[PDB]
């Protein structure tokens, strides 16, 4: 029972609570449980859930305490393929327009974030004074085309980041006079073109429309994203 | 597929100015040009920063303290330039012999100017502790950063502070060379019966390596879902959005169990801060109280 | 069962390998096909291991220890009792790491996110296979791959240090530790800052990113960024493991003499190779 003993078996000890405290702090989303028709499961695990705390979000848009009473707050539109659990469920409709699984969007707030100052995080750079290309191929003016190698429309301006001075989406113009938005981060930036591998030319369209011309909101980047990342598995029948 | 490791397109905007909060506005610099070439990996903007009482002080205090090991080189040199560059590894700034125990009394090339440089890097680093703290403040920030920073203090205070004083003797503390402290960590695993055997070493090896594999876990996940922005990790933890879902849910399905994206950030700051915790009480313990960890080993 | 948000995710597709026919959970966890392969060369691997343990003759964790056939089998197959064991849980410890990965593709498909993860898993893979594959080979014998023990395996790590001398002067070696060490030093960073901002002081309310930017000008004149610091951080924890593979691959293979000897070729450059006085003179 020397001191060095002693050390590393308090350690042990010392860390057994420090997981059982990393547990339960990482279930403050997502818990409890539940079985696959919404009800509360039975066998929760054995770390129990933490008590709740609050954020106080800047700019006077609230708290936020969690855990507290999940809602997924739109409908989903997927049926049971399995009387037991486990299963996948099925799309009952269209599941890009739908927005269910790859195409999944989160019910975020309807409103767009900010940065520090209390201003729109994300910006066309249109709106965006001094804001430029500063190195690499500027896609303003060049088609954008889709995995069936079709034309969709043109770049028409970047939005970017503005604290990060970061471009996040292309303003795509549709052959329709309209425009819509696509993450930066899947497309392809070439010389002559602006390639996009998730969607086909067709499905551009479809694309959840912004309402207002110079901003985007948390609700809206979640649909264009998951819309167009669910476009890997579900546009995949023609793609080239 | 773009995999989003380099960016594409660049964009350069009004430098950011920063904050103010209540960071005191005289002593910030003005902003610094822009790097298109930390611009394909990261912001290009450069600058401000800010510059107190402490970071002068630190920062001429760490000047001090290379200084110090410089003129030390250019006397082992013999003050020859070329001899100088050939043997720059090999040189070494010792502590003072055993004979001299915790006395100040050595003269300066028998580790007398060993512990000059120590001085002056106990004042860069501790100066600048207090810095990471109160740049911390004066945003209103969580001090999450300075104590993470104790934690690599620590090791640095047991190997050349504590353990030297405990062992009653600076000749225990480590040298000031490329070279020689390597040497030195060698010797010090030889003396001690193999550090292998020292679980606070191997516990501390665990937090190392667990530190690649949870970044490398972390960053990855991040880069798979800043498609649908996961980057912006704050407001994902004020209002979770498919981000934070996709990536827990990839985890839960991999091996059974997920963070939240708020909750993986105090796994990652313990998985790091524990290399250094336990580090440090490893080696507090090799001959204060165990002089042979692979005999003391065989019997636990 | 499932969090509450994770139902509408569980949808069918995205396998590579046979369809729908294991496209399901069990629990949280997902199976498809690679998730049976896992298991089947896992169970297997570890039958053999608690078989060795009984040639060994031991039940005791800390003392099981499979070892690879002696130098004097070469490249051969070997016993199961003499180095067969090692061989065949090699196998299947392979198997298991790369089905591992390719269930993590499957599991990027479903959910539509990229495949960095299993790409950054390969890494590790890569790291094993150097030591227990590609280096035993360049070498001419499975002799020279660690054993499977607890303690057995630190042992081989000290023996194949010293043979070289002190390791430390591998100049791989320096790299790949100071990957290492910048990696934990930036994760240590990167924890604390997002905390920092999400638990402000009392009183306050929640930061934003831009005093995280502020935070690290204000400290050091420079902020990476949101993005960035997740791609360094993957850069990191990948360069430290390549440079790792890298140090040992041409350990024995390459470099036979001690790596200190491997730092001769500045100081014996014939100008200054003679001047008197300092060190190595
Ligand atoms: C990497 C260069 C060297 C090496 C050098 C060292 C040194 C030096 C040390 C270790 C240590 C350990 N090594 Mg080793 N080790 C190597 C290769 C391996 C491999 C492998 C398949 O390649 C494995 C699985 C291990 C496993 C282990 C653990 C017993 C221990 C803590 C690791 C850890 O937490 O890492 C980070 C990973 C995590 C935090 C995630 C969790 C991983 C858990 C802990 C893995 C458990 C594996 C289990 C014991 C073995 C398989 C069980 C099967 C059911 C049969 N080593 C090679 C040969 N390893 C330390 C120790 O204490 O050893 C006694 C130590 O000091
Ligand atoms: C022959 C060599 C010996 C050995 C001797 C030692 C000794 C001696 C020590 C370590 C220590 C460490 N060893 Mg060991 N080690 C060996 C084998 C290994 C192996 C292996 C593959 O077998 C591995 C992976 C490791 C890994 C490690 C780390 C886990 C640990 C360093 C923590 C750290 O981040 O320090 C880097 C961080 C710091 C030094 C903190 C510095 C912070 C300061 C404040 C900043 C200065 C700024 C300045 C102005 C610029 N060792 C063998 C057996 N090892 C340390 C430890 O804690 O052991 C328990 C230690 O002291
Ligand atoms: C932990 C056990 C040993 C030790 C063992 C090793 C080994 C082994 C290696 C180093 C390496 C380095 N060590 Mg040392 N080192 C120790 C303590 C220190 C201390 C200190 C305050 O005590 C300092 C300032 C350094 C400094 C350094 C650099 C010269 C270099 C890269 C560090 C790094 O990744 O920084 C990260 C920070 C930034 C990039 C910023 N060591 C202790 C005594 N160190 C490597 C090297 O290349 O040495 C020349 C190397 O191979
Ligand atoms: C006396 C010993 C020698 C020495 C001799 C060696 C030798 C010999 C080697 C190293 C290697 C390494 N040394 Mg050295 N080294 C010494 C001193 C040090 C010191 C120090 C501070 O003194 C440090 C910091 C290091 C640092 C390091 C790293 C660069 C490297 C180990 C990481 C690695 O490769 O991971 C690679 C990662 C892996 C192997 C992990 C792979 C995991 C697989 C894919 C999955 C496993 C799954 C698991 C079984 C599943 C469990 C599931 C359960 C649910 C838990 N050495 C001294 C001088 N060192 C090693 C190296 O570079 O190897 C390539 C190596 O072989
Ligand atoms: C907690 C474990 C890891 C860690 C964390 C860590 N280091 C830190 C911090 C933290 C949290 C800071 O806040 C502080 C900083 O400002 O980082 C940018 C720092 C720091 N870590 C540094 C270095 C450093 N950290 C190391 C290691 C580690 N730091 C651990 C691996 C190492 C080695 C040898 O591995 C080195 C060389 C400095 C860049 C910086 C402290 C600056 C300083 O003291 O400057 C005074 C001297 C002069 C100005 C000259
Ligand atoms: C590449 C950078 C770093 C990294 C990254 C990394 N590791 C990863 C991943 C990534 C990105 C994953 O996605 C994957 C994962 O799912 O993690 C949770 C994983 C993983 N990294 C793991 C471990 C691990 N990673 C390590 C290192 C690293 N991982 C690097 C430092 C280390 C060490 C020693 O440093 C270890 C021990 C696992 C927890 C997990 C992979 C799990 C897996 O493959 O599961 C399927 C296999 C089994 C369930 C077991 C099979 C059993 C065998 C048949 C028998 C065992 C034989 C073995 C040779 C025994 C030897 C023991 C002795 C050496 C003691
Ligand atoms: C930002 O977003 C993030 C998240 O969400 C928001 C996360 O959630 C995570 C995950 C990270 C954590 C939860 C932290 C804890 C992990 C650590 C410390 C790593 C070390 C991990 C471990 C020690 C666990 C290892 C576990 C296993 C290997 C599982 C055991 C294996 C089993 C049971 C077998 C697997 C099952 C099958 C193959 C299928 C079954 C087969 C049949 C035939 C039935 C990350 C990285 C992240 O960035
Ligand atoms: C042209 O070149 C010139 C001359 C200009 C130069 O400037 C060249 C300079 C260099 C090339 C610098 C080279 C630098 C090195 C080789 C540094 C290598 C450093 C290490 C390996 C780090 C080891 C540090 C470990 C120790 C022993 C740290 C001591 C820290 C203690 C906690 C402090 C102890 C304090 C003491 C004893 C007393 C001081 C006061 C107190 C209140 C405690
Ligand atoms: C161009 C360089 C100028 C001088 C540099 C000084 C030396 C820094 C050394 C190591 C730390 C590595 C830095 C990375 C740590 C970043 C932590 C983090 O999370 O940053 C995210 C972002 O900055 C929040 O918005
Ligand atoms: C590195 C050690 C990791 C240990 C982590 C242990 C925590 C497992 C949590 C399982 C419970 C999860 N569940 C069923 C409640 O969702
Ligand atoms: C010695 C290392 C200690 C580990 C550091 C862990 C960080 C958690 C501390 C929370 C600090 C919060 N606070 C009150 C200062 O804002
Ligand atoms: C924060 C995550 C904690 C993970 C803990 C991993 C434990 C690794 C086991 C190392 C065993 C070392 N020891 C004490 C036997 O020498
Ligand atoms: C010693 C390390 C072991 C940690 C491995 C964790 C196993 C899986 C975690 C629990 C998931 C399964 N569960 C409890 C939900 O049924
Ligand atoms: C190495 C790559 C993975 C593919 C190798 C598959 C071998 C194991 C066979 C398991 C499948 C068995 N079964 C009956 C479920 O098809
Ligand atoms: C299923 C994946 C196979 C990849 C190769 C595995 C490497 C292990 C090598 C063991 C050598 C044993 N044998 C019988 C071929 O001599
Ligand atoms: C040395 C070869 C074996 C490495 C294991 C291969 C499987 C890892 C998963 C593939 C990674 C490629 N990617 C980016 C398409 O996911
Ligand atoms: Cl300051
Ligand atoms: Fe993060």
């Amino acid at each position: 029972f020397d001191l060095a003993s002693l050390a590393i078996y308090s350690f042990w000890i010392f860390l057994a609570g420090l997981i059982y405290y990393l547990q339960t702090e990482n279930m403050r989303e997502g818990y409890p449980l539940e079985n696959e028709d919404g009800t509360p499961a039975a066998n929760q695990g054995p770390f129990p859930l933490p008590k709740p705390k609050t954020f106080i979000l800047p700019h006077g848009r609230g708290t936020l305490t969690v855990p507290g009473p999940e809602s997924e707050d739109r409908p989903i539109a997927l049926a049971r393929t399995a009387v037991s659990e486990g299963f996948p469920h099925a799309p009952t409709g269209d599941p890009m327009k739908d927005g269910v699984g790859p195409a999944s969007w989160v019910a975020r707030r309807d409103l767009p974030e900010l940065d520090g100052h209390g201003h729109n995080k994300i910006k066309p750079m249109k709106a965006a004074a001094g804001f430029h290309v500063s190195a690499g191929k500027n896609p303003i003016g060049l088609p954008v085309r889709g995995c069936d190698l079709e034309i969709a429309g043109k770049v028409v301006d970047i939005w970017v980041d503005i604290p990060e001075q970061m471009a996040r989406f292309l303003e795509v113009e549709l052959k329709d006079g309209s425009t819509r938005l696509l993450p930066m981060q899947m497309v392809k930036v070439q010389s002559n073109r602006v390639h996009v591998n998730a969607l086909s030319s067709d499905l551009f369209a479809g694309i959840p429309t912004i309402k207002s011309p110079t901003e985007v909101t948390l609700l809206e980047e979640d649909k264009i994203c998951g819309y167009v990342a669910g476009g890997l598995m579900y546009a995949a029948p023609k793609r080239k | 597929e773009y995999q989003n490791i380099f960016t594409q397109v660049q964009v350069r905007g009004p430098a950011d100015l920063g904050m103010t909060e209540d960071v005191n506005l005289a002593n910030r610099s003005g902003v610094g040009p822009f790097s298109t070439l930390l611009g394909w990996f990261g912001n290009a903007q450069l600058g401000p920063i800010y510059l107190g009482s402490l970071g002068v002080l630190s920062l001429f205090s760490g000047l001090m303290w290379f200084f110090t090991i410089g003129i030390w080189f250019w006397y082992q040199a013999g003050w020859n330039p070329a001899v100088f560059l050939r043997d720059l590894f090999f040189f070494s700034l010792e502590p003072p012999a055993p004979e001299y125990g915790l006395s100040f009394a050595a003269p300066l090339k028998e580790g007398g100017l060993w512990l000059i440089a120590s001085f002056f890097m106990f004042v860069a680093v501790w100066s600048w502790w207090g810095r990471t703290y109160l740049r911390a403040q004066a945003l209103g920030m969580g001090k999450h950063t300075a104590w993470a920073f104790l934690s690599a203090i620590w090791l640095w205070m047991v190997l050349g502070f504590i353990r030297p004083i405990l062992m009653g003797s600076w000749s225990e503390a480590v040298p000031y060379g490329i070279f020689s402290h390597l040497d030195w960590t060698n010797n010090f695993s030889l003396v001690h019966g193999n550090l292998h055997y020292n679980p606070f070493h191997g516990l501390s090896i665990a937090f190392l390596y667990g530190s690649a594999l949870l970044f490398a876990m972390h960053g990855a996940t991040i880069l798979a879902v800043s498609r649908f922005g996961g980057e912006r990790e704050l407001e994902q933890i004020a209002d979770r959005g498919t981000a934070a879902e996709r990536a827990a849910l990839f985890w839960r399905w991999t091996m059974g169990f997920n963070a939240t994206m708020e909750g993986i950030h105090r796994w990652a700051i313990w998985m790091a801060v524990l290399v250094t915790l336990t580090g440090g009480i490893g080696i507090l313990l090799s001959g204060t109280v165990v002089d042979n960890w692979y005999v003391w080993g065989q019997n636990h | 069962a499932l969090l509450s948000f994770e139902r509408k995710y569980r949808v069918p597709g995205g396998t590579l390998v046979g369809g729908n026919l294991f496209d399901f959970w069990v629990g949280p966890f997902y199976v498809g096909f690679f998730g049976v392969a896992t298991f089947f060369f896992a169970a297997l691997g570890i039958i053999l291991i608690a078989w060795s343990a009984v040639l060994q003759g031991t039940w005791n964790p800390q003392l099981i220890s499979v070892y690879p056939p002696a130098l004097e089998y070469g490249l051969g197959g070997a016993p199961l009792a003499k180095g067969g064991l090692w061989q065949i849980i090699t196998i299947c410890a392979t198997g298991a790491f790369v089905s591992w990965a390719l269930r993590e593709v499957e599991i990027c498909r479903k959910l539509g996110i990229g495949y960095h993860i299993p790409f950054a898993f390969a890494f590790a893979i890569l790291a094993y296979l150097t030591l227990v594959l590609f280096r035993p080979v360049m070498m001419g014998a499975w002799g020279y791959a660690f054993p499977y023990g607890i303690w057995t395996h630190l042992d081989w790590v000290s023996n194949t240090g010293y043979t070289y001398g002190n390791f430390h002067y591998n100049p791989a070696h320096m790299i790949a530790i100071t990957f290492f060490f910048t990696n934990a030093l930036a994760l240590a960073l990167h924890g604390a800052l997002v905390l920092s901002a999400a638990n402000p002081e009392k009183g306050k309310e929640m930061r934003t990113p831009d005093h995280e930017d502020t935070f690290f000008r204000d400290l050091v004149g420079y902020s990476i960024g949101t993005l960035g610091i997740h791609r360094l951080g993957l850069l990191l924890s990948l360069s430290a493991v390549f440079f790792s593979a890298l140090c040992m691959i041409i350990t024995g293979t390459i470099w036979f003499d001690q790596w200190v000897d491997w730092w001769q070729w500045w100081v014996k450059l014939p100008w200054w190779a003679n001047i008197p006085g300092g060190i190595n003179g």
